[PDB]
């Protein structure tokens, strides 16, 4: 019965690893909302970057002929010389 | 037959002296914690239930069950039928009722049955708990008065560890202080589950009744007033000294 008592014993020797286990599938759980958090960072972050990494950021979709018509800057509403 | 008890013949079984590791070998496998595992599909996800998917099964193997009496050197009877179930029923029954305490020692046998599974040498009470839900068995203490029952209703693969679990309650139960108090809760709720029996309830006004303050006519129950006094764990190893022993 000795050796009953053995096993019973022995089948939580590995408590640690079981808890880090654990802890490891509940960050897992949580890594899908890096799909959300990453984009809305660069989303807030957008204005502070310069023009080109804006363009590259975007793969080119936007660029500075896609600033608006009335520029926050109405000295550059057109391009960095103005319109003409 | 290497022994005759009570008018029953028993076969002898002998003490043997077999090492811890090659004994260990034999206890059945099984898992507390799965800290990692092989991933694999469920190869059925697409069977219906209609369709049949076991084949080249070994053929059956059946046995008229027949009843096998044995003995231990220390004077334990072992009694046990194989009607080739899968799940087995182990009970171990001790001669030791309501019906031999002394007006002085009112209910110590129910509080025995409250004591049950509780720590023992080489258990705690939580570990011992956990290994019966772990595993999927069920059961319990049921004290009469006569005998005293604990019972385990198991899969019969795990039997060697059922059987030392149980066992442990009469070879070496830690009755310590502090457990034993907390038991004092189930006298409370053995009389409302006796109570609300009608039939039973019933039954027990008749022994008291029948058996004017003796053997037979002894509560089964503990009161909750002053019998709480030798509620004790001291108090209930001297009776389980009295009577408890492999040959009952
Ligand atoms: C198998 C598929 C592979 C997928 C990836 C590769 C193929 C994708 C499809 C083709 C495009 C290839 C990439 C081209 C990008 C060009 C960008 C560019 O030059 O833009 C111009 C801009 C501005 O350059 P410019 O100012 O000189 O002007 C460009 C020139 N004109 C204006 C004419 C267009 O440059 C950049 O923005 C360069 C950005 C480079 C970024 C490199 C990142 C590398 C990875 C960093 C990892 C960091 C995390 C480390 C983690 C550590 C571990 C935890
Ligand atoms: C393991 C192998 C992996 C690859 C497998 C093969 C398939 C993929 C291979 C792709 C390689 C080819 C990439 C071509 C990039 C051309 C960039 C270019 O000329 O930009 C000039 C533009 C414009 O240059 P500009 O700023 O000088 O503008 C001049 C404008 N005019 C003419 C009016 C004066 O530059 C940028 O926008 C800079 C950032 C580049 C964009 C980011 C990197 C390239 C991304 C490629 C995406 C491909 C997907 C399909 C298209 C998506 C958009 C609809
Ligand atoms: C759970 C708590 C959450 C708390 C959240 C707090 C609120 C966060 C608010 C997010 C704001 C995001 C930034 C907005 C920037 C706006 C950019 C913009 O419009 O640009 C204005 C204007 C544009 O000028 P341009 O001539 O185009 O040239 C600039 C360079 N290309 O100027 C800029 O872009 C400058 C922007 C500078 C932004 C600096 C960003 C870095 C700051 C670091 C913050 C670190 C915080 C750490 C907190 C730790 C707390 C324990």
């Amino acid at each position: 019965t000795l050796a009953v008592y053995h096993r019973l014993w022995g089948m939580t020797e590995q408590f640690a690893a079981r808890k880090k286990w654990g802890w490891r599938q509940v960050y897992h759980r949580m890594l899908p909302f890096q799909i959300a958090l990453y984009p809305s960072l660069m989303w807030y972050l957008f204005g502070w970057f310069d023009d080109p990494y804006k363009e590259a950021m975007t793969l080119g979709i936007w660029n500075v002929s896609k600033r608006s018509l009335y520029f926050w800057d109405p000295l550059r509403s057109g391009g960095d010389k103005g319109w003409y | 037959g290497k022994s005759t008890i009570q008018g029953t013949s028993y076969n002898v079984v002998k003490f043997q002296q077999e090492d811890v590791s090659e004994v260990v070998k034999e206890v059945p496998h099984f898992q507390f914690y799965y800290i990692g595992g092989e991933h694999k599909d469920n190869k059925y996800r697409d069977v219906p239930l209609d369709i049949p998917v076991l084949t080249e099964a070994p053929p059956p193997q059946l046995k008229k069950p027949e009843m096998k009496f044995s003995v231990l050197e220390n004077g334990m009877r072992i009694v046990s039928v194989d009607k080739q179930g899968l799940t087995s029923n182990l009970g171990l029954f001790v001669h030791a009722g309501s019906r031999f305490e002394t007006p002085a020692e009112e209910g110590l046998s129910h509080m025995v049955e409250c004591v049950a599974f509780r720590s023992t040498a080489h258990l705690s009470h939580l570990r011992t708990i956990k290994t019966i839900e772990v595993l999927g068995m069920n059961g319990g203490c049921q004290a009469g008065r006569e005998h005293i029952m604990y019972n385990l209703e198991l899969l019969r693969e795990y039997m060697p560890v059922a059987s030392t679990l149980v066992v442990g309650n009469v070879l070496f139960p830690r009755l310590l202080p502090w457990e034993v108090n907390a038991c004092h809760k189930e006298i409370k709720k053995a009389h409302e589950r006796l109570k609300a029996d009608t039939d039973q309830y019933v039954s027990e006004l008749l022994h008291q009744t029948a058996y004017h303050n003796n053997t037979l006519g002894n509560a089964l129950l503990a009161n909750e007033g002053r019998a709480l006094e030798h509620f004790t764990g001291d108090n209930i190893r001297e009776f389980m000294m009295k009577h408890f022993s492999a040959e009952r």
